[PDB]
């Protein structure tokens, strides 16, 4: 059941002067059992959670997932 | 990331045709060209420095954005300012010695609207700062040399805009 | 805040707060009204220690007043004289909170890069919030300059 | 007539062993493995840069793999379209894991 | 990891007996003299920088160590050189503040022997390094607190060597 | 990893000298070398399948090792013999491009001969594999060339003895 | 050197070296007499350029040889001179190597830190090997100095 | 010490020490461990306190050290340096005795006839005792450190 | 154990070859070479006491290491120093007259690390004492013939480190 | 000592120590008093007996501190009086201990290889321990000096 | 191995010192108690058999150790256990009489541990029996003699663990 997900990742650990816009602003896919260990991750960096979509699986089953 | 020579090649490739002479005359004027854009990249390298602190004086300082809730506030904030600052002149630089104007468009200017928007960069200021950049890069390289760093300033305006 | 690096400690190993790590919140509780004294006679004397400070630190590196300094001139030397004051408040930030986290956030991350930009010498920031440190324990008692001098010890270890 | 001395910065930054072939290899190959500089690391800075993404996919199967997989696979058993001008597995992150 | 605490309430524990009355009075001497430790530190961290250039100065300093192939010649060797012992130092004064050497055992000298053997470090030097931090910080801490960063001193070169 | 020019400065770094007379003489003779060996490296780099080809079937084909039971047997193991031919010619081609064996000791012949004894891999058959690689390749660049890549060739020979 | 950064590239991507390498390292190889050269000259007039440069240096920067300055007395400043001497050998290894490797590895990494630890000014030890720089120059033709002068750049860049 | 100056004053009015002063003399006793502590310090840390504070005064004041100065050359130099030394002696001293007369008699009364006659700059000495005193405080705990430092501040006040 | 002599022949012997003229004249090198070698073990034979004694006086005494608890101090330590000593120039004329290294790796540098590390001897001493042998040495049997002494000493060292 | 020796002795043939052995270490226990006291009084006249040894060695071998002999100037003649020490550091060891295994382990084993190495006479070093000898013997009683004298005896014995 | 008084001579030595008035100190200490241990040691050399008897009865015996499949079962394995009871006694009266605990780690410590679990002896079980050992040692020598074995007693079991 993979996740959608855009979000940001503003960093004020360090200044970087090489390629940041790549890890800053991006979507993904995530599978179900990676988003809750990925948004809390996502979270505790602080990055702002703008998007969230089930891009596969369905809203509710209760057997066959994927 | 795409320049002169790709560009034209690119173009008769997608023609499916050998090289024309008038493709050979535009790569000719590219390699005329090429001598001035070599030079003007030393020099603003090794002035990069004085060009982004004249142009951060001149518009971004003595502000309410760089004044306590500007959001150039802060330290981390101010370094980040310069930071983008030298991305842009650097990726100018890049471009003006490709003489296209593929890797603004590719490597900087896309995201970079959605990325401001969200954090609350403004970029009316910031293409005002790179204005002045324009300005004071083009007095130092001269002005055949300024013609061609311009377009490309221009460029990562309109994509700011 | 203590607070909130106990409260991160906890939430990345997804436990709630140890019996220990509440003692700790426990003690900076009981800490805080001598911590908020500090921070409150130094913003009493804000202007007295921002002033003979830099006329200190003038005095100290004639160089930095004297033409081809960055601050010379009037209206130059007032702006750096500003940001010795912003550095003085950053210092009563991080005293009431009991950490450096705030200083850090404030005014360090990026101190070199800040001002070289500007073109201003590092190590006469230095110098200037080391006149602020000793002017600050002089309106300090012995015992409290401690706790406060340890804060601007870090800051001016982050200016090098 | 002139002294024709040493200045002593000469004398202080001199090594006086006259030092030959083994100690010369042992004393220029001392300390941390010279890999530590003589190395590359590998970035997807660009998704559209395909040249380096066929790079960056390549570098992903010499690290997890320790071997390029051509010998021990019958066929190449890896989409990396999905990585490579895509968001299924933008994430590098996502690629060696899936990997 | 341990602590004076931390290793009479473990051997207690390894016995399956509550505290004793002996356990107690170990306990007891550790609280004593938690405070002396906490003086002591609170110098060397202050004076941690000062350490270790008094000690490169007095034993590793115009050497053939420090001159070319001596393995601190070369500017990333020397700075690893001085990384070190103020590795060695931070470790000592956990060590002190612990009031246990478990500390040095576990984290300092887990094949600290086989790394240096291995870069071509010569631990004879190194142990002459550190010896001349032990001095130095005796000094700094006072007779009663310097036997004690002594004793965390030598057990480091003992496991150099 | 090092070449001809940072053995010579290094070595002359260790013994903290600039640069000899006869160091200086080193140098020159790689730089007048030097484009005889990139002449080399381009062509091998084209023919690198055909030389293992070649003496893939010039040894190691219509022989016990690669009939059932021999190692090279299995389509995995001929896979693998292939790939390490590969290995070989390409690390003896970056040797002879840098005028120094130093790429082959460090990187190829480290814990070759230890990996296979545990393989059970012949090196006895490697060695004779990698021989006719050298004259395929030799044949291939010319003699000049020839000579420069067999002294790698079989650099890496003795190692797998 | 360029030979062995093009090898390192290329083995890390496991590609025999591209024609677009194989120039390079052809490039370098043609230019290598006149590297050689400059080098050369540079060992030549080795105690000259030292001694001149450390002149130089102290008469823009009196108070380093002052009394209570880092390189006060006469071992220290020779010690002081001998630095300078190191990164003359350093930027002659630079030229005939055609890049900036070895004066990197061997002098520029945690040279920040190794002079903190002395005690030592950096930015004096830039003025030292700028000086160095200008008197190189002048021992060089103009199309010599200007390849040259770009290895002394990188040292002194890489100071401040 | 200070059982001298109870004695003295008993002694002046034919009486037994009276409580008051017995109580200064148990006091004192009662503290002469920590005492002896910070001398110990001072006096183990004796090479560090003089070296360090010799750079501090020739820094401040660096007319001294030039040539054409009082302690110009390492002859002279050393024996400046070995007077820095003196008066740190004085001040462990002071620091056992709990009182400044072994301060006072050996090393005061008089300094300005003396140094007067050896041409010597009294404020000069004045500034390098001040370093020292900087120097001994970064050695010394702070609450042990302001008992040495008035000892340190007898002298300076002395010498102006 | 092994002679130039004997490396030259075994190795022909191990690629199952006569001797070929290129060994034929290693052979012969060796032999134009062996009064030279004679005539330097003859000078240091008679001056082995004074290279140990000087040897030991310039970098080994009036230091800690043979001052109370130093792994000199004590007269039986010290006999066993200088002992060591004349064990390592033994030999390393041995290897001079052999002209190959085979002597040392087989004799003197067998586990000798692991003995030193056991017995507590500094290694970093032990090469300090030899390389001022060399040095020592080097001067007495003169520069050809140092620099052979030389690099068998250095062979030790590097054993040792 | 004693009671080590009879240790090892006893279990090399793995029997329990015999009542022979072990009224052996009960008179060494007994006496111990006694042979404390003969080592404190050597070591509290360290410095006498060694310095009016010295100069006795030195009167009876003049060659030995003239140019051109071991001990020639004032750092060698020193060195040759630390030896001197050295021993009388052994001897009190070896009195205490009740054997002579401590002087033995310590200073005898290849005593000759060590001094030949060092170009040293071994006699002379004998003819300095006997004027220790005599001078320890004349600080102690009759008795006392009997029984510390065997031990320099053993060690002369051993030099020569 | 050592003993008290060659211990407080070695530590001095090690030091460089003449016997300090504390080393006198620990000297007269051990001279004290000198005869107590001399006392003790004749009457448990005449018991040894009997403490190792009673010993054996009170924890090894009747147990599930001398059962078939114990370890302690079989006649080899019994003589062995009680042999190793009385290697312990004697070797806790050696250290008892010298006043050191360095016989036991130099002699019976190093190396036990490894052995008995290569044996599959049960340390804990060995422990068990050393310490009944120590209570019967301690009845018979007496309470102050017997706090003397304790310490010996427990070093062996604290090795064993
Ligand atoms: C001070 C002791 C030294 C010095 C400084 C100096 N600074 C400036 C200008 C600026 N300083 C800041 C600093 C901060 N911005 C922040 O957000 C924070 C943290 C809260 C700090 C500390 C900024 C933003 C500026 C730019 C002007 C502005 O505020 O808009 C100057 C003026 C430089 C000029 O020529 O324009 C100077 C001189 N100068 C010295 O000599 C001292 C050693
Ligand atoms: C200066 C003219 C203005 C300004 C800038 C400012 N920018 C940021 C943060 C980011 N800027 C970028 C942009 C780029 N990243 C790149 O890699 C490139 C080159 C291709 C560009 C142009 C990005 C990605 C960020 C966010 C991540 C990061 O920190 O780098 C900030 C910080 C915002 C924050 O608080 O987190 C600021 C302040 N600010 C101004 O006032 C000027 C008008
Ligand atoms: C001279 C321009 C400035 C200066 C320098 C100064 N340096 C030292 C001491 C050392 N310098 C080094 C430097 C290097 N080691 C390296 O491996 C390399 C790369 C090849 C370099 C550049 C080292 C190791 C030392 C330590 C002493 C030693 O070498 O043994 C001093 C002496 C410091 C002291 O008091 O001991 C000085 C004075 N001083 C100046 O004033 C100039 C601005
Ligand atoms: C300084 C006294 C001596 C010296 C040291 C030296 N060390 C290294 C490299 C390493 N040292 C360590 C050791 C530690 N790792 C630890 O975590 C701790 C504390 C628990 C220690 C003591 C390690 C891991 C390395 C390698 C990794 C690294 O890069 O640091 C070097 C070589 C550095 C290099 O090659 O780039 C040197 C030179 N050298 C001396 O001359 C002194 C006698
Ligand atoms: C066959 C239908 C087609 C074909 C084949 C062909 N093959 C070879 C040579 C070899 N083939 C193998 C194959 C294997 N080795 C294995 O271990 C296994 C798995 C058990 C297989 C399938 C090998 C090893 C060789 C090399 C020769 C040898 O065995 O020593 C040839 C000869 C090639 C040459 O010129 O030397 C040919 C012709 N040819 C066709 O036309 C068919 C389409
Ligand atoms: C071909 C001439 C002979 C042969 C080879 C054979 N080799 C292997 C397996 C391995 N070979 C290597 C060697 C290298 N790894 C490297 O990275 C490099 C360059 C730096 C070399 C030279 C390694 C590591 C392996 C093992 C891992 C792997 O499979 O790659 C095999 C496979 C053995 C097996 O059964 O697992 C074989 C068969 N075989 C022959 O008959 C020829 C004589
Ligand atoms: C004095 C009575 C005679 C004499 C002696 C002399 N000795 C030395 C130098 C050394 N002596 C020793 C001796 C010892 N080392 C030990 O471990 C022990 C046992 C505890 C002893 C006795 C050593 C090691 C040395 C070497 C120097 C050092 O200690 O670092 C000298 C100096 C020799 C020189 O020229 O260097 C002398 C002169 N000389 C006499 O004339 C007396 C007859
Ligand atoms: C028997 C005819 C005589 C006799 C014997 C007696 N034995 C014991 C105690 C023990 N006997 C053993 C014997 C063995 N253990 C073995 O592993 C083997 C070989 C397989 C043998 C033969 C053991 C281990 C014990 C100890 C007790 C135990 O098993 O735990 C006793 C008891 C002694 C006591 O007082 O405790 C006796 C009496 N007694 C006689 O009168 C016969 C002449
Ligand atoms: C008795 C309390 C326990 C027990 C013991 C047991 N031990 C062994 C075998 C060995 N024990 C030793 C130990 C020592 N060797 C020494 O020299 C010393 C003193 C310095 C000691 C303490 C050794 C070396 C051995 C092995 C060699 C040998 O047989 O002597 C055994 C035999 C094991 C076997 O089957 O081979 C046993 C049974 N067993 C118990 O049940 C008790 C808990």
């Amino acid at each position: 059941r993979m996740f959608k997900i855009t979000a940001c990742v503003p960093s004020q650990t360090r200044i970087r002067t090489q390629r940041e816009l790549q890890n800053t602003y991006f979507t993904k896919l995530v599978p179900y059992e990676n988003w809750f260990r990925e948004q809390q991750r996502i979270q505790k960096m602080g990055g702002k959670i703008v998007k969230v979509e089930l891009f596969t699986g369905k809203p509710g089953v209760n057997t066959g997932l994927a | 990331m795409q320049d002169a020579i790709t560009a034209v090649i690119n173009a008769s490739d997608v023609q499916g045709k050998y090289l024309d002479t008038a493709a050979m005359e535009k790569l000719k004027a590219y390699f005329a060209t090429g001598e001035l854009r070599v030079r003007a990249a030393s020099v603003i390298s090794a002035n990069a420095a004085n060009i982004v602190k004249e142009a951060v004086a001149k518009s971004l300082l003595y502000s309410d954005i760089t004044r306590p809730g500007g959001n150039m506030y802060t330290t981390r904030r101010y370094a980040a300012c310069i930071r983008d600052l030298d991305y842009y002149l650097r990726y100018a630089t890049y471009a003006m010695l490709a003489g296209d104007p593929s890797i603004l468009d590719e490597r900087v200017l896309n995201g970079l609207k959605e990325t401001y928007n969200s954090l609350g960069v403004p970029i009316a200021a910031t293409v005002q700062a790179i204005q002045a950049m324009k300005e004071v890069t083009a007095s130092l390289v001269g002005a055949d040399a300024g013609k061609e760093m311009g377009i490309y300033f221009d460029y990562i305006c309109s994509g700011l805009s | 805040s203590v607070v909130t690096k106990s409260i991160v400690n906890a939430d990345a190993e997804a436990r709630y707060l140890s019996p220990g790590e509440l003692d700790r919140i426990k003690n900076f509780v009981s800490t805080g009204e001598r911590r908020l004294r500090i921070a409150q006679t130094l913003t009493e004397n804000r202007e007295r220690i921002v002033k003979q400070a830099g006329d200190q630190l003038f005095q100290k590196r004639p160089d930095v007043v004297s033409p081809g300094g960055n601050a010379y001139g009037e209206e130059m030397t007032a702006t750096c004289l500003r940001d010795l004051d912003y550095y003085l408040r950053l210092v009563t930030y991080g005293i009431v909170a009991g950490d450096v986290t705030p200083i850090e956030e404030i005014g360090l991350v990026g101190v070199r890069e800040m001002y070289n930009s500007l073109g201003t010498p590092i190590p006469a920031v230095a110098e200037g919030i080391r006149a602020m440190k000793n002017v600050a324990c002089s309106l300090l008692s012995a015992e409290d300059a401690a706790e406060a001098g340890s804060y601007f010890d870090f800051v001016i270890g982050a200016m090098q | 007539p002139e002294k024709e001395e040493t200045p002593r910065f000469v004398e202080l930054g001199a090594v006086t062993e006259l030092r030959t072939e083994p100690a010369i290899q042992f004393r220029a190959n001392q300390g941390v493995s010279k890999r530590r500089e003589q190395t590359k690391v590998f970035k997807l800075t660009d998704l559209n840069d395909k040249q380096n993404l066929q790079l960056v996919i390549q570098a992903a199967y010499r690290q997890v793999f320790e071997r390029d997989v051509a010998p021990y696979i019958v066929r190449d058993e890896f989409t990396a379209l999905e990585s490579k001008l895509s968001n299924g597995e933008i994430t590098l992150k996502e690629f060696i894991e899936a990997l």
